RNA sequence: UCUCUC
RNA sequence: UCUCUC
RNA sequence: UCUCUC
RNA sequence: UCUCUC
RNA sequence: UCUCUC
RNA sequence: UCUCUC
RNA sequence: UCUCUC
RNA sequence: UCUCUC
RNA sequence: UCUCUC
RNA sequence: UCUCUC
C-alpha cells in the first residue's frame, strides 16, 4: 500500500529528517 | 545579522500593512454580510469571504467567463455559503455579490491599492489547508508520477496567478507535476513548441525549470535540471529525469519555503482588538503568527460524529504547513499528540451543498501549542549517465539517521527573542502514511 | 614613491584631524556621561556612544521615524546601554540624549565641521566586529548564493550612507548580494526600471556595478561584470552570471580594501594622553594602528564562562579586519595562536539587555602584536560563454600553492620606517570552517 | 558541512593564499 | 562558382608560390649537396632533405636539444642519409648540415619569407607516406581504442606544429587519440585541469573539441562531441562518449580534408623545367597534382627481392592520400589493379641504418594514372542517452550500397576543365585488411 | 583477425562506400 | 609508428628519471646504513630498503598507526632485517630508521619530489616477487573463487595505493576477488551501499568495474561486466556472473600489462657504474630491462639444502613476471629450462626472523637471458543469458592450438633494435601445476 | 588435484597459449 | 581446494 | 619493525 | 588486437 | 643525425 | 553536403 | 496506485 | 533606545 | 598588481 | 456561486 | 545551507 515515505522539514529543528530507505533504493 | 536590519525592518512593515489591510477588509465585508461576532470567527464563512476575494480579482477567468457565460451564472457575481445561527441552530444561505463591489471593497481596505500580495497571502492559505487535507495521488498517477511522493506535493493546488511567494512556496514535486504535464502536451500535438504560441510556452518552461533548478541543494540535481532545460523539444527521455529529479528529492531534499498563513478571521478579530501590524510589524516565519494564534478564538462547524480536537489539529497544521511535517516535532511543538491522517475522524472544513445543515454544531477550534520553532525554507543536510550515477551515490550513501539543525531548538512563547532553544529529545512520523 | 609625498603628507594630516575630532568627541561624551576611567575604557560603553553619533547623523532613518512616530520611542532621542561599575559590582542603565545635542557635540569636537569621514570611520569599525564575530550565511541562502563564500563577505554590515571608503572596503560578496537584492526585486515587480523612480535605480545599478567592475583584478571578470551592467532590464541569466563571478572570486581574488579602525576608546585615551594626530599624522594602513594599540589599555566585559583571551583576540581581529585573513600569518604577527571561530569560547561584544549585568565582571584585553605588517588593498597573483570558458580556464590553472607578495614580508615594532621585512616560514588556515 | 573556503588577504606579507581547490572547481 | 573566382584565383597564386619556393629550395640544396639528377630525383634523398628542413625550424625540440644537449649529437646541426652512385652501385653516406644554414637556405628560397605553409605542405607529404605504409595498431590498443577503426587514422603522424591545414587533413580517429590522451593524462594525475597549467590544458582540449566537432557530418554527433566538451574535468563517461563517436564514425563518415602533397623531388624537377607555379596556379585538389605526376620521372631504391609495382603504387597512394580509400576506385583511376598491403611485397621508403647498400638497386616508380579526379574533403549520403540512441538509430538505417557522390565520376587527363565525367561501373575493398 | 572496416572517400567518384555492417553493428 | 615518436621519447625520458631516482636513493641509503659492496648486491638488503621505503609513504597505515600505537612499536620508525657479512659468516641485525628521515632520504634523492610513480615501480616489483614465490589458493577459496584459475591472480599483493599502474598490471583475477569481496561485504551488513559511505562505496565499485571492463577482449564479457555493474545493491546473481567472468577469462584471455621491475640494487648499481637513465631513457617493456640484467651481479642467501640456480630462475621469473608464462618459452628465451614450481627446491626470498643466521651462505643469481622480447599487454587470438550463452560459444569453438601473437618472435641481445626475429618451434608448460 | 590450468602471455612470441579445455569446459 | 584474509 | 607455495 | 607511445 | 605494416 | 574558393 | 486532471 | 556565529 | 599617495 | 483524503 | 532580510 502506497503512502508518505519522506518528510519535508517545515520547523527549524534539530532532528533526524526520516525517510524509508529500503523502499526507496529499491527503485534502483 | 548586520546592518540589513533596516531592511529587514521594511520587509516586516510592509507585511504588517498587507495583514491589516486584509483584516481590516474582512471587517468591513463583516459589516457588509451583517454577522454577528461568532459567526464572523466562524472558519466557513472566513472561507467562503476568501474565496469570494479571490474570485473577483481573477482576470482570465473572469475574461472568459464574460465571453462564454456559464449556465444559470453570470459573470458579473460571485458568492458562496454563509452560515448563520438563528434560534440556537445553524442554516446556510447562498450570497450573491457583484464583483465590481468585492474589488472596490478590497482596494478600499487597502488605501486605493490593489495589494496582490494579500491574495497570494489567502491562496497561500488555501494551499496549506488543502495540502494538510486532502491527497492527491488521483493527479500523480494520471501524469505517471509515484503516489509515493506526496511529501512533496507541497502548494499544489496553487494557480498560476501566484507570484514569486507561490512559486517559494511551492513544492519540488508540483514543479515536477507541472512540467511533465507540459512534456506530455508537446508529446500528444507537435505543433506546441513552434509558433507564437511555441515562444510563450518555451518562455514558460525555461522559467519554470529555472526556478525548480534553483529549489534544489545539491549541485548534480541543479545540473540534471539545466539538462534538462537545454532539449528544444523534449521527449520521453526528459520524462524520465524529471522523475528520477522527483524521486531523489525523497532523500537529497529541496528548499522549499514555509509560511504561517493565517485565515482571514484571526486578522479580522486582531484589528478590531486595536492590534497595528503596520506599527508592530508581522513575520510569516517567527513568532508573530504562533503568538496571534494563542489569542485567537475561531470556530468551527463540526459535522456529526467528528472530533473536535481532530478538526483543530487539522486546522493548527494547515495554518502552519505542517501537513507533510515529521510527526514528533510536530507534536512536541504543540504539545498533544499530533494523530496521522489515517486515524483522523473528521472531513474537509469546506462543506458542501448537499448537506443538512441541522444536525451540524459548532466547536471552538483550540489552536494553541506549548511552544513556538521558527519555520525554514531549508531542507536537510545535504552533503546523464554521469550525474545519475553521482546523484544515485549521494542517496546511498545517506541515512535516516543523519542529524540537520544542529543546535536548532524549539522556543517558549515567553521567549520572544528566541534567546534559549529547547532541543527535543526523541512513534509514527508520517502524517499521510 | 615620488614627488607625491606632499599629497601623501597632506592625508596624513587630513586622517589625523578625523581621529582628534574622534578622540577628543569621546574626551567631551565621557566627561558629559560622568563616566570614570574604568568605564570610559571599556568597550561597550565606548560601542554605545559610537551607536548614538551613528544614529544622529541618520537622516533618512531620522526623517521617516519623525513621520512615522514608533511605539513609545520619540524620533528626537537616542541612547544605548551605559555600564557604570559601583562597589566593584557592574550595572547597567539605560541612557537617552537628545539628538540634536549629539550633533552639536559632534560638530564642537570637529571644530564646527560635519566631518563625515569620522562616521565612515566609526562605521567601519563596528563593521569589522560584527565580520569577525557573526557569520551571515541566512542572507547568503535567502538571496541564493552558496554560504561557502563567507571569505567575500567583507563589510557586508555596512549602510549605504557611507561614502567611497564602505564601497572601497566593502568586499566582492556584499556587492553581489546587493546587486542580486535589486534584480529579485526587479524579477517580483515589473514596474521596477520603470519612471521616475527606474531612472534612480538604475542610476544606483550602474553606479554599484561600475565599482564592482573596478573591484576586480583581471579583465575577463572586469568584461563580464561590464556584460551584466549592460542588460536593461536584467534576468535570471544576469544572476546567474553573478553568481559565477562571485564564485570566481574565491580563486581571482578582488581587490578589497582594508583599514585599521580602532574603538573610539583608543583615540580618546591617545588625545587625552597628549597625543597630536594632526601634527604626527596617521595612516590606517601603516605603523600608527599597531603601535597605537600597543600602548593602549581598552577593557571589556566578560560574561560567566568566559575566555578573556578568546575575546581579545576576536577585538584584535576586528580591529585589524583579519577575520577572512589566514591563520598562520594572523598567529605569526600577533605572536599567540589564533583560534578559528568554532573554538572560541567567547560571544558577540555588544551585551543584550536580557542579561544578569551581576554575574559578568570586566578583563583587560591584550591588544599587543608581536610584529607589525602594512594592509593591502591588493589581491594575490592573478595572472558571454566565451568570457565564463576563459575565467574557468584561469580557475583551473590556479594552484593553492602559488606564492603571493614575493619579497615583502612583517616587520617588527621597533622598524617605524619598514626598513628590514621578515618574511615568514610555514595547521588550520580558515577562521569560519 | 559548510564553511569558509578560500582566504581573503589583508596583510601585504609573502603568502600562498590557501584554497579548497576540489571543492570550488567541483562546481563546474 | 560565382564572383568568388579572384579570391579562388588567388589562392591558387598563392599555393603556387608555395610551390615554387619547394622547388627552388630543392633546387638550391642539391646544388650545396653535389646530387646528380638521377641522385636528385631519388625519393630517399627528397624524404631525408625534407627532413632537415623540417627538423631545422622545429622551434620547440630545437630549444629542448639546446637546453638539454643528447649523447654525442651535437643540437645545432641537422643530417640524414644521403645516397649517391658511384661506379654503378649506391652507397649511403650520413651528411651533417648547421641548422642555421638550412633556415637561411629556405628563407632565401622563399624571398627572405619564414613560409610555414610550405613546411605544412612537407609534412603532411610525409604523413600520407606514413598512413600509406605503416599500421599504428599499437597506439590504437595502448589508447584503448579498437584497432580495426583504422580507416579514420588519417594524418595520424602529423606534429602538432602544423597549422590549420593539418588539423583540416587529420582524420576523426586521431582526434578522438589526442583527446583520449588527454583524458587519461588528467585520470592519472588530478592536478590537471587546475592551476596556470590547467588554464592551457582546458585551451587546448577546447579547441581540439571544437574543430572535431566541425570535422563531423550529422547533428546528432555534434552535439555529442559538444556534450562532452562541457564536463569540466572529464573521465571514463566523457572516454566512453569518445570511443562511441568514434566508433560510430564508420558508418555516419565525417569530412576529411584530402590533399596531394607530392614530393619535393617533384616539384624541383618542375622548376628546373622551367615551370611558373606562379603564373600558371596549382590546387591540392584539381588536376594540377595528376599533370605534374603524369610529366615527371622519380628513382627509388629497392630492397632484394622487392617488387617495383608494388612500391609505385604504395608511392602513388601516398602521394594522393589514397591509403584508406576504396580498392574499385582507386585500381579504376590508376589503371592498374591496386593490390592490398597484405599483399605489398615492399617494406617502407626510408631505408635503415642497419641496412647494407650493395644489395640495394634503384627502380623507375611508375606514377601515372589513366584517369584523375578531384579529391573530395566530404563524407558520404549521411541522411547523452538520447544522442546515443539516435546515433545508433541513424547507423542501423545506413546500409553499404546507398550511392554517395550521385551524379560524379572521374575525368580524363586531357579534360583539364572537367566537363566530362566517366562514372564508373562496378573484388577487394580495403586496403588494410 | 583485425583490419581495416570502413572506408574513406579521398575522391569525388560516385561510390557505395563499403563497410562491414554486421562487424560494425555487432558492438551494440 | 608515426610522430609519436616525441610522445615516446619524453615517456623513456621519465621512466629513465625515475629509475635514477631510485638507483642514486639506493646508493644514498647504502652510505647511511654503511653496507659494502657485497651487502649492497644482496637481494634481501634491497627488499629489506624498499619495504622501509613503502612504509613510511604510507599515509593511511601510519595515520592509523599514530592515532592507535601497536604493542612496543612506535609509529614513527620502521625499519627491517639488515644482513652483514663479517669474518666470512652472515649475520642479521635490525635497523630501526625515522620515517621522516626516509622520506627526507627519497625526496633529496628525486630532486625534492615525491614521485610516486618509483614507489610504484617498488611495489610492482614486490608484487611480482610474490606472484612468482607463493599461491594464495586460500584468499580464493575463502572468496568462493576456484583455486585453479591461479594464472589471472597476477598483481594480487599490490596494495590499494599504486595508482594506474598497478591497475594496468594486475589481473584480472584480482579484480574479481575485489569486486567479490565487496560483494561479501554488502551481503553482510545491508547499510553498505547507503549513506555517506554508500556514495564512496558505489564511486570505488563503479570505477574498479570500469577498469575490469576496460581490462576484457571481447564484446560478450565488456558488456556482462556493464550489466554486472549496473545493480545497484548487486547480491549473488552478480557473484555468479563474476565467478562466470573469471572462468572464461582462462580461454577469452583478457590484457593485462606486464613490466620488468627490477630490485633496487640493480638500479644502484648502474647508478653508480655511471649510466645515465635520464639522457639514455628507459622502457619496461623493451631491451633495456634485459641489457640491464646481463650486465649486473645481484647475490642473495641460500638456505641450507638449497640450489643456487632454482633460486636464481625464481628471481629472474619475478623480475620479468613470468610466473605464469608458458614454460617452454620461458625456457627457449632464458636459454636453461625452467622448472615448474613444485620441482624448485627453495623456499621464498625473504629470510624470517626465526631463522640461524649461521648456516646461511649467498651465492651469485645467474640473471642472465640467452635472447630477449618484447613484454606484451595483450591477450591472444581472442577472435544476461544471452550473453552467457555466447560466451559459452566462443570458448567452446576455442582450442588449446591456435598460433597467437603471429610473425612475432624473439630477439637476440645484440638486435637491439629488434630487427630479426626467432620464431622458436615447438614438455610441461604449467608453473603451478 | 587442483593447479594451473591456463597461461597468460607476459612476453610476445609466436605462441599456441596452452589451457586444458576438458577440465575448464567440464564447469559447463 | 580454502595453513588462517570473519 | 610479521609470515607463507598449493 | 596493443612489437614498446607508462 | 632513430625505427616499424598489423 | 563541400566538383576545387587552402 | 491513478474516485475522474484526455 | 533591537538582536544573532554557522 | 596597488609596501602605505584615503 | 463545484467537489474530494489515499 | 538559508534561526527569520517576503
Ligand atoms: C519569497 C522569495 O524569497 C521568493 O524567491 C524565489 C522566487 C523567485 N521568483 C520567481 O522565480 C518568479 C516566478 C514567476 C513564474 C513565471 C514567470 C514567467 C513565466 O513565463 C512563467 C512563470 O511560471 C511560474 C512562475 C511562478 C510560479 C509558478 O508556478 C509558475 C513569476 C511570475 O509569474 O511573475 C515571478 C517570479
Ligand atoms: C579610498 C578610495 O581609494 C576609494 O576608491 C574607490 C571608491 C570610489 N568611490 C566610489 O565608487 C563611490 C561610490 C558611491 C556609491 C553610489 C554612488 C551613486 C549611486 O547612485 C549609488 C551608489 O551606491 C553605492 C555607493 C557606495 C557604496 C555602496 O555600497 C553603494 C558614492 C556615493 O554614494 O556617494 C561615492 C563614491
Ligand atoms: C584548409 C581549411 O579549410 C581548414 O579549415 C579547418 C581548420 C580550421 N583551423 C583550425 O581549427 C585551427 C586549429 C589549430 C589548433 C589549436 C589551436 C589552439 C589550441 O590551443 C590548440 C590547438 O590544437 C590543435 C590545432 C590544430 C591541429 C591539432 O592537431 C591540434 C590552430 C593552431 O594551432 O594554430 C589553427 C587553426
Ligand atoms: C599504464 C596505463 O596504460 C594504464 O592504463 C590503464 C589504467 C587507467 N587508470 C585507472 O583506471 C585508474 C584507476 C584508479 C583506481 C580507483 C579510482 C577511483 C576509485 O574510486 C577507486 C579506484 O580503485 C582502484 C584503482 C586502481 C587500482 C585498484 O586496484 C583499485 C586510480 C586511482 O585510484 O587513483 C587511478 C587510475
Amino acid at each position: 500500500s502506497s503512502g508518505q515515505i519522506s518528510i519535508q522539514p517545515t520547523f527549524s529543528v534539530q532532528r533526524n529528517l526520516p525517510f524509508d530507505r529500503p523502499t526507496i533504493m529499491a527503485a534502483f | 545579522t548586520d546592518g540589513e536590519r533596516q531592511n529587514a525592518t521594511e520587509i516586516r512593515a510592509s507585511v504588517g500593512k498587507m495583514i491589516d489591510g486584509i483584516g481590516r477588509f474582512y471587517i468591513q465585508m463583516c459589516t457588509e454580510l451583517k454577522l454577528s461576532d461568532y459567526e464572523g470567527r466562524l472558519i466557513q464563512n472566513s472561507l467562503t469571504i476568501e474565496r469570494m476575494v479571490l474570485s473577483a480579482f481573477d482576470e482570465r477567468r473572469n475574461k472568459y467567463l464574460e465571453e462564454h457565460p456559464s449556465a444559470g451564472k453570470d459573470p458579473k457575481k460571485t458568492g458562496g455559503p454563509i452560515y448563520r445561527r438563528v434560534d440556537g441552530k445553524w442554516r446556510r444561505e447562498l450570497i450573491l455579490y457583484d464583483k465590481e463591489e468585492i474589488r472596490r471593497i478590497w482596494r478600499q481596505a487597502n488605501n486605493g491599492d490593489d495589494a496582490t500580495a494579500g491574495l497570494t497571502h489567502m491562496m497561500i492559505w488555501h494551499s496549506n489547508l488543502n495540502d494538510a487535507t486532502y491527497q492527491r495521488t488521483r493527479a500523480l498517477v494520471r501524469t505517471g508520477m509515484d503516489p509515493r511522493m506526496c511529501s512533496l506535493m507541497q502548494g499544489s493546488t496553487l494557480p498560476r496567478r501566484s507570484g514569486a511567494a507561490g512559486a517559494a512556496v511551492k513544492g519540488v514535486g508540483t514543479m515536477v507535476m507541472e512540467l511533465i504535464r507540459m512534456i506530455k502536451r508537446g508529446i500528444n500535438d507537435r505543433n506546441f513548441w513552434r509558433g507564437e504560441n511555441g515562444r510563450r510556452t518555451r518562455i514558460a518552461y525555461e522559467r519554470m525549470c529555472n526556478i525548480l533548478k534553483g529549489k534544489f541543494q545539491t549541485a548534480a540535481q541543479r545540473t540534471m535540471v539545466d539538462q534538462v532545460r537545454e532539449s528544444r523539444n523534449p521527449g520521453n527521455a526528459e520524462f524520465e529525469d524529471l522523475i528520477f529529479l522527483a524521486r531523489s528529492a525523497l532523500i537529497l531534499r529541496g528548499s522549499v519555503a514555509h509560511k504561517s498563513c493565517l485565515p482571514a478571521c484571526v486578522y479580522g478579530s486582531a484589528v478590531a482588538s486595536g492590534y497595528d501590524f503596520e506599527r508592530e510589524g508581522y513575520s510569516l516565519v517567527g513568532i508573530d503568527p504562533f503568538r496571534l494564534l494563542q489569542n485567537s478564538q475561531v470556530y468551527s462547524l463540526i459535522r456529526p460524529n467528528e472530533n473536535p480536537a481532530h478538526k483543530s489539529q487539522l486546522v493548527w497544521m494547515a495554518c502552519h504547513s505542517a501537513a507533510f511535517e515529521d510527526l514528533r516535532v510536530s507534536s512536541f511543538i504543540r504539545g498533544t499528540k499530533v494523530v496521522p491522517r489515517g486515524k483522523l475522524s473528521t472531513r474537509g472544513v469546506q462543506i458542501a451543498s448537499n448537506e443538512n445543515m441541522e444536525t451540524m454544531e459548532s466547536s471552538t477550534l483550540e489552536l494553541r501549542s506549548r511552544y513556538w520553532a521558527i519555520r525554514t525554507r531549508s531542507g536537510g543536510n545535504t552533503n546523464t549517465s554521469d550525474m545519475r550515477t553521482e546523484i544515485i551515490r549521494l542517496m546511498e550513501s545517506a541515512r535516516p539517521e543523519d542529524v540537520s539543525f544542529q543546535g536548532r531548538g524549539v522556543f517558549e512563547l515567553s521567549d520572544e527573542k528566541a534567546t534559549s532553544p529547547i532541543v527535543p529529545s526523541f512513534e509514527g512520523s508520517y502524517f499521510f502514511g
